[PDB]
């Protein structure tokens, strides 16, 4: 079967500027069944492009398809705000196969993140569970690396994170990371720290606190 | 020119669900119609076809399970799922294919959620301050959603009200958190203000040092 | 006495589109079917309610052989019992089908740089064909409430699409040249 993989994963661009969002299929197929779809945050999928290369009804002039084989581009020519969305693109060889979809974000310049670590209340200890929680307020781009550290061991497997969405006044993102103990656990151990990574830190910044120590 | 899908709702794993999409401006039993769903956070995923001439086919990943189906005078589009799964939690979307044209008319899609779990309001515990964050974690509540908000809506500056991750445990966690001056937490007062509607639960937690 | 003229359906310089399937009706004539599953010149023969080598000791009253034109992907639905574009909407073969199908890659005689336009498929059809049906129609699609009236629009397309075959498409995408034989008062065509 078909498998369609979009590339780049993330694109990040300014307004006014040209996006160039590529598609390969696993197959050489036919140019007549590949489409491309926008996704706007919160709205169902719009239709761009079918046929590889023709706009559909309604679609700004900034739109435009190409390519032939394995190969498919979407090039939006010079971006406007409302265009930072994800776009899929999808071939219909006996049914439809969508790809994995790219996003499009604003780009700005490296903002690193300020980080913020806090113990679990007494309150949720009483009731038999430690959350610790690690906070990477406003940094930009979005990739970045929490490794929680418990008395200078790496944890794997017990932490859950989130990220915001692209901030709409300085478009950068904050991140939230839980390991989550149970209080038992919890009582074995004493130095308890977030280690994160990120273009914008030189060095790795390390938030910790000592289990009991106010 | 619409579709309007209906049905959406919380199902137990094992459970049954039928979906219907109404039409309007396009003929169902005329077309090429697809259901393609979105699990959350995740891409597209077609799931169903049907062709104009009764023709049906199915992602392997919901082949057996799933069954498409439509009503002429109805005009309607159905997809009644058997045996759901946790992973079939997502939105729903019916839409006409043209095949070499696209699929041109999508509707907005409905809701489908597969828990084992019983609904069950958040527990708040603060994230105390040792620029200053603050915070407070909302643990282990179903279904979604809840809302927060800092001072009775008087604080939105600095907020930061992060994305739930559903647990293990089947139920959802979230964060909330605010930046504000480091010398302001000693003569401001804080506080999150939590809701959670389908336990009817309100909970207003003062956050301090 | 007389060969069966095989020779005019196999090796015919142009072949139909599947939406507008030849047939060609064989008669009085013997015919060695062995010959043609010896010559190993086809990536598909797959023979129903018969063997290929007990064809050549059996006698019918008429043999149909239908010739048309499709993709790599679609030769699956050549048989009975398949759904799809192909077997629903342009060729469809009975459950109980008696006879053979013939196919083999045709990529250096039907495909074109820049792409070849001559060979088409019905996309779109309100019902399944009945098996042996042939709809050579080229009427507006209406696929809403509102009569086309023979101008395309929104709703009213034109119900044919060109396989546009090209060299470089994968083989699923390739044109196969596909040859079924039906095998159905007195007898007329022989093995021998
Ligand atoms: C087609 O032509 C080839 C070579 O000219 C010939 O050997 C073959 O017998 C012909 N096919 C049939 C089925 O007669």
């Amino acid at each position: 079967e078909i498998v369609l993989t979009q590339s780049p994963g993330t694109l990040s661009i300014s307004p006014g500027e040209r996006a160039t969002l590529s598609c390969r299929a696993s197959q050489s197929v036919s140019s007549s069944y590949l489409a491309w779809y926008q996704q706007k945050p919160g709205q169902a999928p719009r239709l761009l492009i079918y046929g590889a290369s023709s706009r559909a009804t309604g679609i700004p002039d900034r739109f435009s398809g190409s390519g032939s084989g394995t190969d498919f581009t979407l090039t939006i020519s010079r971006l406007e705000p409302e265009d930072f969305a994800v776009y899929y693109c999808q071939q219909y060889g006996s049914s439809p196969t969508f790809g994995q979809g790219t996003k499009l974000e604003i780009k700005r310049t490296v903002a690193a993140p300020s980080v913020f670590i806090f113990p679990p209340s007494d309150e949720q200890l009483k009731s038999g569970t430690a959350s610790v929680v690690c906070l990477l307020n406003n940094f930009y781009p979005r990739e970045a690396k929490v490794q929680w550290k418990v008395d200078n061991a790496l944890q794997s497997g017990n932490s859950q994170e989130s990220v915001t969405e692209q901030d709409s006044k300085d478009s950068t993102y904050s991140l939230s990371s839980t390991l989550t103990l149970s209080k038992a656990d919890y009582e074995k151990h004493k130095v308890y720290a977030c280690e994160v990574t990120h273009q914008g830190l030189s060095s790795p910044v390390t938030k910790s606190f000592n289990r009991g120590e106010c | 020119v619409q579709l309007v899908e209906s049905g959406g709702g919380l199902v137990q794993p094992g459970g049954s669900l039928r979906l219907s999409c109404a039409a309007s401006g396009i003929t169902v039993s005329s077309n090429y119609m697809n259901w393609v769903r979105q699990a959350p956070g995740k891409g597209l995923e077609w799931v169903s076809l049907i062709y104009s001439g009764g023709s049906t086919y199915y992602a392997d990943s919901v082949k057996g399970r799933f069954t498409i189906s439509r009503d002429n005078s109805k005009n309607t589009l159905y997809l009644q799922m058997n045996s759901l799964r946790a992973e079939d939690t997502a939105v729903y979307h019916c839409a006409r294919d043209l095949v070499v044209y696209g699929m041109d008319v999508w509707g907005q899609g409905t809701t489908v959620t597969v828990s084992s779990a019983s609904t069950k309001g958040p527990s708040v515990f603060p994230l105390a301050p040792s620029t200053a964050a603050l915070g407070c974690l909302v643990k282990d509540y179903f279904p979604e959603p809840v809302t927060v908000s800092w001072n009775s809506g008087a604080l939105t500056s600095g907020v930061h009200t992060f994305p739930a991750v559903l647990q293990s445990s089947g139920l959802y966690s979230l964060s909330s958190v605010v930046t504000v001056p480091s010398s302001s937490l000693g003569t401001q007062t804080y506080i999150c203000n939590v809701n959670h509607k389908p336990s009817n639960t309100k909970v207003d937690k003062k956050v301090e040092p | 006495t007389n060969l069966c003229p095989f020779g005019e359906v196999f090796n015919a310089t142009r072949f139909a589109s599947v939406y507008a399937w030849n047939r060609k009706r064989i008669s009085n004539c013997v015919a060695d079917y062995s010959v043609l599953y010896n010559s190993a010149s086809f990536s598909t023969f797959k023979c129903y309610g018969v063997s290929p080598t007990k064809l050549n000791d059996l006698c019918f009253t008429n043999v149909y052989a239908d010739s048309f034109v499709i993709r790599g992907d679609e030769v699956r639905q050549i048989a009975p019992g398949q759904t799809g574009n192909i077997a629903d909407y342009n060729y469809k073969l009975p459950d109980d089908f008696t006879g053979c199908v013939i196919a083999w890659n045709s990529n250096n005689l039907d495909s074109k740089v820049g792409g070849n336009y001559n060979y088409l498929y019905r996309l779109f059809r309100k019902s399944n064909l009945k098996p042996f049906e042939r709809d050579i129609s080229t009427e507006i699609y209406q696929a809403g409430s509102t009569p086309c009236n023979g101008v395309k629009g929104f709703n009213c397309y034109f119900p044919l699409q060109s396989y546009g075959f090209q060299p470089t498409y994968g083989v699923g995408y390739q044109p196969y040249r596909v040859v079924v034989l039906s095998f159905e008062a007195p007898a007329t065509v022989c093995g021998p």
